[PDB]
RNA sequence: GUGAAGAGGGAAACAACCCAGACCGCCAGCUAAGGUCCCAAAGUCAUGGUUAAGUGGGAAACGAUGUGGGAAGGCCCAGACAGCCAGGAUGUUGGCUUAGAAGCAGCCAUCAUUUAAAGAAAGCGUAAUAGCUCACUGGUCGAGUCGGCCUGCGCGGAAGA
RNA sequence: CGAUGUCGGCUCAUCACAUCCUGGGGCUGAAGUAGGUCCCAAGGGUAUGGCUGUUCGCCAUUUAAAGUGGUACGCGAGCUGGGUUUAGAACGUCGUGAGACAGUUCGGUCCCUAUCUGCCGUGGGCGCUGGAGAACUGAGGGGGGCUGCUCCUAGUACGAGA
RNA sequence: UGCUGAAAGCAUCUAAGCACGAAACUUGCCCCGAGAUGAGUUCUCCCUGACCCUUUAAGGGUCCUGAAGGAACGUUGAAGA
């Protein structure tokens, strides 16, 4: 459950550490983003030596949510924070080289193969 | 289809026809001369 | 009017029955029954057919003129019949026929099936040309029009279904 | 085709071999007994009237007792009838079991929804509440405007206002049938159905095939 | 002139529009404007025409083989108009602004042979060509046909909470 | 003028079609994707934020689209009071002055227990003809009607290629 | 968009006739619904005793019977101001 103005941590090592969600994509009047929905974010503070600077708008994908995800058998997965991965605004293509922390398997959409491969767990 | 209020024989191969109380112009050479309201 | 004043000779072996204003004609293909306008009167006129507009109708002559054309059309149809030729233009276009159903593939994702009406026969001497035959001209024209409507000819390559004896205008992109 | 009358019995879930859990509503469909068969000759339409359950002997009135006795059917609670599809026939006194749902896949369940009593516009029509602060005075959940001005001069019919909510019959359609148990008279349908536990439900095959 | 300071009847309702100026009573008659299929008093009245549009029962410039009437005019069984198997050629790829205009951009004449018959050129189409039609001319059926003016009544133009 | 509260915002809407999207078509200087223009169509749908009191507008990012208008420039006996528009005070300017300024700033009481019509719910009475208990037919009325992306067809038709 | 087709020998979707053709219209889906005074249909249940009076009428009065069923009261409800 990520909506506008929400703080997110960064799972990758692109140099960003905290980002603000400014829009939820994928539908008109969409309220909040799910486990693996694409969102538009702005970086609020990053590494000075990183390739992404403060106050830049680029897409992102949620990988972890505090609210959690629901499994088909009724189980749920919950995390202590919300995390995302950075993107390129033209092709999804996570720019990071490695991603820290667990990643749920809900991102297996025949496309996030790069995210799951770099995921230390699942 | 032109929907102008004035219809005329633009070319030689234009025929004036009345269909359902509407005066139409039909051309057998070029469709650009077809027009509905007359 | 002028056409109405021209009796049509009925050939031998054709039976004509005048039940009030209804006309039944039998030749060698089948029985054709048509209801005629109340403003036109018809008599046997042995060896010929004659039409006259009864007094009391302003358009009586016009109704006679169209009536005479219809009777001639049926007379020709029963005597010989009507044939129409349709051509399929385009790579990968098939017009296979079997029984009373026509199978066509005009580039659609699914096959096209057409159910012919009674009294109409379809033949496919070649994979792209289809010939239809029948006892009346109105039905054949309608069926051929329905077949053509499936893929209207387009003016860049003249593809789709077209009549055998029509000219399709062609145009080319001017710059792009 | 005809439906059946059953009683809602709580809810449960079924665990499949692949792991996914299916929430199912349990409907107790005991034998339904036909009490009257209608025909076009007499009633102008063809239908069968059925009964289910049991009633106290001293509680059923004489007019109802005679009606059941005519068909030779034991008195039950309430009466419901279903129109026929012209493709099947029935006889008076025949018993209909839940087995007829063995070959179906979607069903429509009809029942009386739970009664919420007099409900406000916010709860009834999902009206948006006004601001809770910034000067608002006694207008936190009020409906707001209900008309325009003199030019209409009236409130249009069908306006959304507070009133009775629930306690009307509603139909949930295209529900997957999960299991049918003839000997135990159970009908497991995936999803939730209107009404509370113990309420009478009508189950018929889905019409939106 | 009316209202104001005038009721009554008519225009659905509508001081100022039309008819008409209430002294009172009558379960008497004749009329005005306006009306006479039903609501709703009185012609489903008579004779000759028009309209096909629900026109009548909103609206223009302008458009159109709608339909009725009138005055004419051209061509017509030495056979018209529309159709049908026919013909439509030769220099004139022009001198001319030679970039190609050749009839199809214009300076320009707007010649001339075969002739039942054809122009140094009206349309579509090519850089120009080419090409396809029509001007015009033979033969069969074959009788009317063609283009304007005056107007009667209609149609389109004509979309709002 | 013996009083019809006049800008915005919120809540709640309803109608027109001169249609923003979705639907059906003609023409195209329409190869295809994507367009241009016109005709038919009102069933449904038809943004979130930054700045400003603002409507509007500019800007940022979405969507199939972020339609144009009427309804006392809809709606304050439904809400707010930011602007404007009482009394305080100050600045600039005009006036000798009191004061004034569609010049600008700071501050500044929004009453009503619903009789009638209307509307949303829910009952009593009588009727429907001997009375009563049930199950229905259905005149009629209302609700709902939105749509994106991915894959297959197919990398096919089209196209020199892209 | 058409097929056939005269008026007008041709042509022509139209004048006669016959075809297709949209989230619009009618229906199909769900709900209300016989106060639908045009008040509907079906099934079942209950009542089939006597006296008198007059301005002898679908009249009035008295005695005995009051059934089906309903209401009321009580315990109450995932029904409800």
């Amino acid at each position: 459950m990520i909506q506008e103005q929400t703080m997110l941590n960064v799972a990758d090592n692109s140099g960003a550490r905290r980002v603000m969600c400014i829009k939820v994509l994928g539908g008109s009047h969409r309220r909040y983003a799910g486990v693996g929905d694409i969102i538009k974010i702005t970086i609020k503070e990053a590494i000075p030596r990183g390739k992404v600077k403060k106050g830049d708008v680029l897409k992102a994908v949620v990988v972890r949510t505090k609210k959690g995800v629901r499994r088909p058998d009724g189980s749920v997965i919950r995390f202590d924070g919300n995390a995302c991965v950075l993107l390129n605004n033209n092709s999804e293509q996570p720019i990071g080289t490695r991603i820290f922390g667990p990643v749920t398997r809900e991102l297996r959409s025949e496309k996030f193969m790069k995210i799951i491969s770099l995921a230390p767990e699942v | 289809m032109k929907v102008r209020a004035s219809v005329k024989k633009l070319c030689r191969n234009c025929k004036i026809v009345k269909r359902d109380g509407v005066i139409r112009v039909i051309c057998s050479a070029e469709p650009k001369h077809k027009q509905r309201q007359g | 009017s002028r056409v109405a004043k021209a009796p049509v000779v009925v050939p031998a072996g054709v039976d004509v029955k005048i039940n009030g204003q209804v006309i039944t004609i039998k030749g060698k293909n089948g029985e054709l029954t048509r209801t005629l306008n109340d403003a036109v009167e018809v008599k046997h006129a042995d060896n010929t057919l004659t039409f006259g507009p009864r007094d009391g109708y302003a358009d009586g002559w016009a109704q006679a003129g169209t009536a005479r054309a219809l009777l001639n059309s049926m007379v020709i149809g029963v005597t010989e019949g009507f044939t129409k030729k349709l051509q399929l233009v385009g790579v990968g276009y098939r017009a296979a026929v079997k029984g009373n159903v026509i199978n066509l593939s005009l580039g659609f994702s699914h096959p096209v099936d057409h159910q012919l009406p009674a009294g109409i026969t379809a033949e496919c001497p070649t994979q792209t040309e289809i010939v239809l035959k029948g006892a009346d001209k109105q039905v054949i024209g309608q069926v051929a029009a329905d077949l053509r409507a499936y893929r209207r000819p387009e003016p860049y390559k003249g593809k789709g279904v077209r009549y055998a004896d029509e000219v399709v205008r062609t145009k080319e992109a001017k710059k792009k | 085709m005809i439906g059946l009358v059953g009683k809602k019995v709580g809810m449960t879930r079924i665990f499949t071999e692949d792991g996914v859990s299916i929430p199912v509503t349990v409907i107790e469909v005991e034998a339904n007994r036909v009490t009257q068969v209608k025909d076009l000759a007499n009633d102008g339409y063809r239908a069968i009237q059925v009964t289910t359950g049991a009633k106290k002997a001293n509680r059923v009135t004489k007019p109802e007792a005679g009606h059941f006795a005519k068909a030779g059917v034991e008195a039950g609670r309430g009466l419901w009838e279903f129109r026929l599809a012209e493709g099947e026939e029935f006889t008076v006194g025949q018993s209909i079991s839940v087995e007829l749902f063995a070959d179906v896949k979607k069903v429509d369940v009809t029942g009386t929804s739970k009664g919420k009593g007099f409900a406000g516009t916010v709860k009834r029509w999902n009206f948006r509440t006004q601001d809770a602060t910034h000067g608002n005075s006694l207008s936190h959940r009020v409906p707001g405007s209900i008309g325009q001005n003199q030019t209409p001069g009236k409130v249009f019919k069908g306006k959304k206002m507070a009133g009775q909510m629930g306690n009307e019959r509603v139909t949930v359609q295209s529900l997957d049938v999960v299991r049918v148990d003839a000997e135990r008279n159970l009908l497991l349908v995936k999803g939730a159905v209107p009404g509370a536990t113990g309420s009478d439900l009508i189950v018929k095959p889905a019409v939106k095939a």
